[PDB]
This record gives structure tokens, sequence and C-alpha cells, in this order.
DNA sequence: GTTGTGCTATGATATTT
RNA sequence: AUAUCA
DNA sequence: GCACAAC
């Protein structure tokens, strides 16, 4: 169950809604009016790292279902995801 | 406490908790028979339950230390309720609602600390440290985005957490020479 | 006719934030 | 709050 | 989820 969601569910999670857009179209009046514009913000390929930690002095390890025990950690990995953010406008349609 | 009988300046007495009992432990007198369990108290303000079902659960525990005392509620939905009535009541608190609202800087801390993956012992230290020099003449007129950027470094120093001044120069914002003068100002304080 | 409103076994013990 | 005990 | 009580 647990691979079937790493593997596919996850990546269909990030492309569902995904992507989200606001645009700011002007006034029309003149300079510095009659500007419309789209911004974009797109997610692509999830990744996912083998599992880490984080301490308190900066450094990330690997980190071994031992020492999570032990040190009351918890067992997790990277989420990582290709985000890119493209710009458009118009003048008071292209 | 001290023991009516003896009187000794060390006045040596022991917490029987187990009898319930505040005894002196020279001359043996029972000093207090009603004693109560602290820990088990403190369950009743900060619990498991948050689904509503424990009849012990009676209270909430809140932080005087960074929030002052602000007790106070939240209109929400129940079981048995109406989508209208949480609307009125809620937009009845947007009338009722300016130092009282800087502390809305508490959420610049958080949002900050979260998005450098700051722990939640270093986000109470960086607020107690803004509300402590926020208000000072010897910071007088600092750029106010870099006296809370100092204050994170100040929060980050006590709860051991690595975080070079050049990691919180790429977070917000720094100016470097004005959040290094206001990160001594501070210091002294 | 429909809504709406009370309650639904005794005690015990062990963790988890 | 779950698990459990007769 | 009942089962009985009032709108
Ligand atoms: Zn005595």
């Amino acid at each position: 169950s647990f691979n079937q969601f790493v593997d596919y569910t996850l990546q269909d999670i990030i492309c569902e809604d995904s992507t989200l857009i606001l645009e700011q179209l002007a006034q029309h009046t003149t300079e510095s009016d009659n500007i419309s514009r789209k911004y974009e913000i797109s997610f692509g390929k999830i990744y996912v790292t083998k599992p880490m930690v984080n301490e308190s002095d900066g450094v990330t390890h690997a980190l071994y279902p031992q020492e999570a025990r032990l040190r009351n950690l918890t067992y997790s990995s990277g989420l990582f995801v290709d985000v890119k953010k493209r710009t458009y406008e118009a003048i008071d349609e292209l | 406490l001290t023991c009516p009988e003896c009187k000794v300046y060390p006045p040596k007495i022991v917490e029987r908790f187990s009898e319930g009992d505040v005894v002196c432990a020279l001359c043996g007198l029972v000093l207090s028979d009603k004693l109560v369990d602290t820990r088990s108290e403190w369950r009743t303000f900060s619990n498991d339950d948050h689904n509503g079902d424990d009849p012990s659960r009676v209270g909430e525990a809140s932080n005087p230390l960074l929030d002052g005392n602000n007790l106070s509620t939240r209109i929400g939905k129940g079981e048995t309720t109406d989508m209208r009535f949480t609307k009125e009541l809620n937009k009845a608190q947007g009338k009722n609602v300016k130092d009282n609202e800087v502390q809305a800087a508490f959420a610049k801390i958080t949002m900050l600390c979260d998005a450098a993956e700051l722990p939640k012992i270093v986000k109470d230290c960086a607020k107690e440290a803004y509300k402590l020099c926020h208000d000072e003449k010897t910071l007088k007129g600092k750029s106010m985005e870099s006296i809370m950027a100092a204050s994170i470094l100040i929060g980050c120093r006590r709860a051991e957490v690595a975080r070079t001044f050049k990691e919180i120069q790429s977070l917000i914002h720094v100016k470097t020479k004005e959040f290094g003068k206001t990160l001594n100002i501070m210091k002294n304080i």
C-alpha cells in the first residue's frame, strides 16, 4: 500500500490542482496604467530522498531506524518538487 | 512551613506524598494533610484531549511570558450548528478588534522560523527578545525589519541552534551593518 | 403529520503530546 | 483518546 | 441508533 502511494499516488496529488495563477489587470487610464499581467506557478516532478535528519548544528545526514527510536526522532525523508514561475502580459489579449 | 514545636533554622521537612502529608522530619508532627497531585492536576490543563470527551480536561494552558494574559475563545462550528450564526458572531468580532496589533509581528517571527526551518523553542525566544526591545529608546529608530531579524539570532544563540548571520541575511534582509548594530544594542539589554 | 431531545453496564489498568 | 481487564 | 416527547 505505502509503496503504491510513494511511487504513484504522491505524484498525482501534486498534479491535480497543482498550478495556481494570479492576474493583475490595470485601470487602463494611461502609463503607468493600461498593463494587464498573469503570473504562473507550476509543479513538476516530485522527488523523495532516503530518510535523513537535520541536527541542531545545521548538518544533515542519514538516519537509521535504531537512532530514531533512541533519540526519539522521526524516520522521515525529504519531499522535493520542481517549481516553475512564468510571467505573462497584455496591453489594454495576447 | 516550619514546625511550631521544634524550630530549627534549616527547617528539615519531608513531603510524604504517598500518605498525602507534609511532615516535620525531626519531631514527626504533621504540618499539612490536604495535599494535591501536581502532575495529574496539570493534566487537566495540558492533556491529549482534542476531541472533547474528557470530563477531567477542564482548562487550558497559556503563555504569560509571550502573549501576556489574553484569555479568548473562538466562535466555531460544533455538532449541531447552522453556518449562519457562526458568520454573524464572527462578523461581530470584527467590529470589536495599536500595540495590541503589533503582536502580529509574532506572526512575522513565526513565519520566518518556519521558512528557516527553526524549532519551537527558538520562536519563543525570538518573540521574547522582540517584546522586550521593540519599544526601547536604546534602539530608537532602527530598521524595523532588521530588529526582528536580529532577535532571531538572539533566540538561536541560546537554544543552541546554529544559524550564521549570513543565513539570516538570506531570509530577511538584512542590510548587514544595520542589523549588526541592532544585534548589539539589544545584546546589552 | 413532521421535527427535536434525553440517554445508551460496573469498576480497573497501562501509554501518547 | 486508543488498547485492555472480569 | 433508539423511543418517546412536543411543534
Ligand atoms: Zn518538628
